């Protein structure tokens, strides 16, 4: 009369796998033989990427920017010469890096209003509580609230190539397309009121550390406010005290000549950002990319180490179990 | 020395037949139950954590920490309240019964619970006595009555009692003629066979004849009257003082070895959490000593954080770190173990092996807190009449042989006489032909100090000098009474120890003519020696309830005697042969499932939290969570909760068909091996290794300056998502490797957890709702999966982490 159901009587059909050494031994070999070639390929790929970093912070009396460390009302300019040995053929991405800059601090990460940057009219006129003490200035709310927006990197970097003669030639840099497409076209929007951008920000004011208001960053209305590529790129946190952010893109010449021929170059910079107050460092990185990204041998080294440590262990166990 | 008058007419300070077996009342129940529950360290901690999270700060929400604690409190409170209301209802039946009292020359009827000492009472045929009576007369001559004590010694033999010679003639003819008598008695004792007293019956003018009172005159409570029309007795002991009510001892509480191991693990993890929080706060306040490391002109305090008291600040930061790292002790474990214990107990009732067509009933589970306790039994105490014999039962000898083959010691505790008790033992294969009977009965002790010589002879110069099967002890209740009570006269060699060693070094022990309380005394004496042996007692009679309520787990047979022991026990089987199936397979499976669930629950959260603690060294020790709040909330609720519950409800570690056919396999989990220091350290070190591997493998991966073919950088939420994905895949694949009995439910839950995690990540990341104050995770997961470098790194990490487990699996298959 009791229900003779397989579930109730604990008699559900099962697979019941029994893995043993004599059946899992080929796995230790196949994994090593599939992993070693991948490691070799990845490590070889990581060695054909050219990259150069130029530290231009100063803090040294033999550096050209020692005069840029402490100005008063003088807009400082530097110029650092450097040489390239092997030319760059692939695409070239301009980076700027900061050291000892804690972008992931708790009090600093949460100091933002993501709804206001989404174009919300209610949040446009009154910012969130979290972004303090950058919530109101001169009894007027700041349009971008928070330190994460207030302290944006604001240096101007220009590259100059010195030809056969002493006359330098400039290099064209494009500011479009350095931020994530999704967070540029969806997450960051503009206020919808009106067509002219200046009259959209009426009850708001520029940040304390700003020099021109947020609706005058660029002449093109597409990159004028809350859509500016540099602003959007800086709005993304770093996760580490030492980080790098994309700055410009150098495009391929139409003819098959390499994008950056080897030779001397000129780096005229505008020293506006103070970083020596907290023992920080500034640098500029020119690098090419590949199918995997930047230059890092860690992945290849780890794959080789894992493949070798698997294959050797498999061989050792194979020669040990041969006693039976 | 107490004096009672037969009719209360002179020629007090006693209770009033009121039996209470309960503990809670109908009002004080809530304050007492909450005080009893919140005294535990785990229940205090959870509260403290909930209050601190509500008061100071929380990373995700106070609800996720306040709701499961309330559910856990409520379930246990309901269980205890119901199990106490059942005892209230049972006591209501024993009280509020009908008895007939001759108060003033008339057959007054009162209620049973209103009996006062010193009134003559009348009981008809087949009526249970209401209290301790003293026989005054009987309907027939010779002053005799036939009383059977089916509820005191377990048998149904017709005993005989004798009335008072001076009072036999008084039969319904002026029995209340102000009968001048004074019953001078001894203070109540649980001996159940000794009674000293005297009567002071007077005459019409004056008399002083006094006849001594012995055990042949006491009419005990709870013994039915047989083959007599009507008798007349005088109550002397009424309620909480009768020899039946003295041998109860109540029920304190029962806890499992797994439950104690859970508390020990919680105590260890509490120290781990405190050390983590203290180290983090100390390093934080050392690092903030530099002027430019705090308020470095790019984020400054809102003046408040400056105006706050420094002394209060370290305490607040310590509470914040404790809240942040509190996840290493999961409330989910408690909420789950409750569901597992409630749901898994249904299999015992559902099993078709526990069915008897004669009784037309099945098994029964009274409590679900000892399912894991069924698989750790070490000693078995059995009752002779009713359980072993019905002649012997169907498989009484083979069940005992199987229990002996499993490494258990079977003792027979009965209330029958030695002559008939020893033959039954000789028929159950418990006493072989070539075994020397080591006997300590009353037949050889007719003094007092002969016992000390006998024990020394049979222990010090007979046995330990050496044959392990030959010697079997036989004892009597009378000798055991002196052994227990009179052991405090000499202290150089304790009687209890010198008797316990000879008991424990013997193959089997038989104890005859034993009171209901002495069984619980023997069980308690066994429970204390050399650590904590685990005891199980099985019986079918009302006299077995004292030893059923004292042992670790009590089994009650549904027999012809009654359901008195069936409702007071933890489980119930309508046979004795069912015990082999009940504890060989079901207990083993339950213990394995619960131990694996506990170990996995602790490991899964330690490995979850370790990367977050490691992350604080790379921020400013600012208590920045590595993962998103949604992931922190959803980790233990849906991503990893279901596979472990499905594993722990149905998983044949060894198939039951060969578990029942091989009793030898019970020894693999004899001493709580699965929850020992070895396995605990192995799981802890595995979690610590995997947690370090995750964080450092991703940290070395995040030094690229780019991971895409379009040259775009990643934030911190991508770092956290990478760590979380590697974490979830590793912790799911560990259990997938450990699984050994794959059903369609296991397939569904294990693969659906991963599929649901992926789909939930893709769904949460990609839609702006908007009802949140931030959109940090708008497209993090979808942007993270667009890089072959991250794909390859994740694939490499889910193998690097499991390499110790894969190597151990192989090494466990040779030598
Ligand atoms: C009288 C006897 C009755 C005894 C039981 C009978 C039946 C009882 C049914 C009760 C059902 C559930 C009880 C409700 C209590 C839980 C309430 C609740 O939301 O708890 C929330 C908890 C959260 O804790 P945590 O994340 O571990 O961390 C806590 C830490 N202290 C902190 O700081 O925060 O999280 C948890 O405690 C987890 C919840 C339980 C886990 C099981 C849930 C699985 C369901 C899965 C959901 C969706 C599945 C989708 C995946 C697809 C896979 C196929
Ligand atoms: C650039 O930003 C820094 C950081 O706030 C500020 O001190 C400096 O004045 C800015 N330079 C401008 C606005 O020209
Ligand atoms: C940048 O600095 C170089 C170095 O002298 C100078 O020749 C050039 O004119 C400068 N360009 C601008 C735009 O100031
Ligand atoms: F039947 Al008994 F002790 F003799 F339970
Ligand atoms: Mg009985």
């Amino acid at each position: 009369r009791p229900d003779n159901t397989a579930f109730k009587q604990q008699r559900l059909p099962a697979w019941q796998p029994i893995l043993t050494a004599g059946t899992v031994l080929p796995i230790f070999f196949i994994i090593g033989l599939i992993f070693i070639p991948i490691g070799i390929g990845i490590f070889v790929t990581s060695n054909n990427i050219r990259e150069i970093e130029i530290d231009y912070t100063g803090t040294e009396p033999s550096s050209p920017c020692n005069k840029c460390l402490s100005p008063d009302v003088t807009p400082c300019f530097c110029t650092i010469n450097f040489t390239l040995e092997k030319s760059f053929e692939g695409n070239v991405f301009m980076y700027y890096g900061l050291s000892n800059f804690y972008q992931n601090h708790r009090r600093y990460v949460k100091s933002r209003d993501d709804s206001q940057l989404n174009g919300d009219s209610s949040a446009l006129l009154n910012p969130s509580k979290e972004c303090e003490p950058y919530r109101r200035n001169e009894d007027k709310p700041i349009a971008p609230c928070g330190a994460i927006m207030n302290s944006m990197f604001n240096d101007t970097l220009e590259l100059f190539l010195i030809g056969q003669d002493s006359y330098p030639i400039p290099i064209a840099l494009k500011k479009k397309g350095i931020a994530w497409w999704t967070d540029k076209n969806v997450k960051f929007r503009n206020p919808p009121g009106g067509d002219n951008l200046e009259e959209r920000f009426k009850g708001t004011t520029k940040p304390v550390n700003w020099l021109k208001p947020v609706y005058m960053l660029d002449s093109d209305p597409d990159n004028n406010g809350f859509i500016n590529e540099d602003f959007i790129v800086w709005m993304r946190t770093a996760a580490l005290p030492t980080f790098r952010k994309l700055y410009r893109l150098i495009e391929r010449k139409s003819d098959l000549h390499p994008t950056l021929p080897a030779g001397r170059y000129w780096l005229n910079v505008t020293y506006n950002y103070p970083v020596h107050y907290f023992d920080g460092r500034k640098r500029m990185i020119l690098s090419t990319i590949s199918w995997m990204g930047g230059k890092n041998p860690f992945l290849g080294i780890a794959y080789i180490a894992v493949g070798s440590i698997s294959f050797l262990l498999g061989v050792v166990l194979l020669v040990i179990n041969h006693k039976y | 020395t107490r004096t009672v008058f037969v009719g209360n007419h002179p020629v007090q300070r006693f209770c009033d037949n009121r039996i209470v077996s309960s503990k809670y009342t109908l009002w004080n129940f809530l304050p007492k139950n909450l005080f009893e529950q919140f005294r535990r360290i785990a229940n205090f901690y959870f509260l403290i954590i909930f209050l601190v999270q509500v008061t100071v700060d929380t990373p995700t929400s106070p609800v996720t920490s306040g709701l499961p604690l309330f559910f856990v409190i409520t379930v246990t409170a309901i269980k205890q309240g119901y199990e106490d209301w059942l005892r209230h209802r049972a006591d209501n039946e024993v009280n509020k019964s009908t008895v007939y009292i001759i108060e003033n020359a008339k057959r007054v009827r009162k209620e049973s619970e209103k009996i006062k000492v010193g009134d003559v009472v009348e009981v008809q045929a087949d009526e249970t006595f209401p209290c301790d009576l003293i026989l005054l007369s009987s309907c027939t001559t010779d002053g005799t009555c036939y009383v059977t004590t089916a509820s005191l010694d377990g048998e149904s033999n017709c005993k005989t009692h004798y009335a008072v010679r001076d009072t036999i003639a008084l039969c319904t003819a002026e029995s209340i003629d102000t009968l001048r008598a004074a019953i001078e008695c001894e203070q109540p004792q649980p001996d159940l066979y000794k009674f000293v007293g005297r009567i002071n019956i007077y005459s019409n003018s004056l008399e002083a004849v006094a006849r001594s009172l012995g055990p042949e005159n006491l009419l005990l409570k709870g013994a039915t009257l047989k083959n007599t029309e009507k008798i007349y007795g005088v109550a002397v002991y009424t309620g909480m003082e009768t020899k039946m009510a003295l041998n109860y001892q109540g029920k304190s509480q029962k806890r499992s070895a797994v439950e104690k191991s859970i508390n020990a693990f919680l105590i260890v993890y509490l120290f781990i959490l405190l050390t983590k929080a203290a180290v983090c706060t100390t390093l934080k306040y050392v690092w903030q000593s530099t002027p430019y490391n705090d308020e470095p002109w790019y984020n400054q305090k809102t003046q408040k954080e400056r105006e706050t008291l420094k002394v209060l600040k370290m305490f607040t930061d310590f509470l914040s770190f404790m809240v942040l790292f509190n996840f290493i002790i999961p409330v989910s474990m408690y909420v789950t173990v409750e569901m597992q214990k409630f749901l898994g107990s249904f299999f015992i009732s559902w099993d078709k092996d526990f069915y008897d067509e004669e009784i037309n009933e099945g098994a029964l589970v009274n409590t679900s807190d000892l399912n894991e306790e069924l698989g750790q039994v070490d000693y078995v105490f059995t009752d002779k009449t009713g359980t072993l014999t019905e002649k012997l039962q169907d498989q009484a000898a083979e069940t005992i042989e199987a229990l002996h083959a499993a490494g258990l010691k079977v003792w027979v505790l009965t209330g029958d006489k030695m002559e008939t008790a020893k033959s039954t033992c000789y028929a159950c294969r418990l006493f072989q032909t070539n075994t020397e009977l080591l006997e300590l009965t009353t037949k050889t002790i007719e003094e007092s100090e002969r016992k000390e010589d006998r024990l020394h002879e049979l222990l010090i110069e007979y046995r330990k000098k050496l044959e392990h099967q030959e010697y079997g002890l036989i004892i009597d209740g009378s000798t055991l009474s002196l052994i227990l009570n009179s052991s405090q006269d000499s202290s150089s060699n304790n009687y209890k120890s010198i008797f316990l060693q000879i008991c424990m070094k013997c193959t089997a022990v038989l104890c005859c003519r034993m009171a209901p309380l002495q069984k619980a005394q023997i069980v308690r004496m066994v429970k204390n020696l050399k650590g904590s042996p685990i005891t199980l007692s099985i019986g079918d009679g009302a006299n077995d309830v004292s030893m059923i309520l004292e042992s670790h787990v009590g089994i009650g047979i549904k027999g012809k005697e009654g359901r008195q022991a069936a409702r007071n026990s933890d489980y119930s089987v309508p046979k004795f042969k069912h015990l082999k199936k009940l504890l060989l397979a079901h207990g083993h499976l339950y213990y394995v499932r619960i131990a694996h669930l506990v170990q996995y629950f602790f490991y899964k959260n330690l490995c979850f939290i370790l990367p977050q603690f490691l992350y604080q060294f790379f921020c400013g020790f600012s208590q920045q969570p590595l993962y998103d709040a949604a992931y922190l909330t959803m980790y233990n609720i849906c991503f990893t909760s279901l596979p472990i519950l499905a594993y722990s409800l149905l998983e044949q570690h060894i198939n039951i068909d060969t578990l029942t056919s091989d009793p030898r396999l019970y020894m693999k989990i004899s001493g709580n091996a699965m929850l020992q220091l070895g396995p605990f350290l192995y799981w802890t070190f595995l979690a610590a290794f995997e947690g370090t591997v995750f964080f450092f493998g991703t940290y070395f991966l995040f030094q690229t300056a780019s991971l895409e073919e379009n040259g775009k950088v990643y934030g911190n939420w991508t770092f956290g998502t990478i760590v979380f994905t590697v974490l979830v895949f590793t912790v799911t694949l560990k259990l997938a490797l450990d699984t050994r009995f794959w059903t369609w439910i296991n397939h569904f839950v294990i693969w659906g957890s991963l599929a649901f995690y992926v789909f939930f990540s893709f769904f949460w990341g990609g839609i702006i709702w908007p009802f949140l104050k931030q959109q940090r995770m708008y497209f993090v997961f979808a942007q993270m999966l667009s890089s072959v470098s991250t794909w390859l790194a994740i694939i490499l990490l889910i193998f690097i982490s499991l390499f110790p487990e894969i190597l151990l699996i192989v090494l466990k298959n040779v030598r």
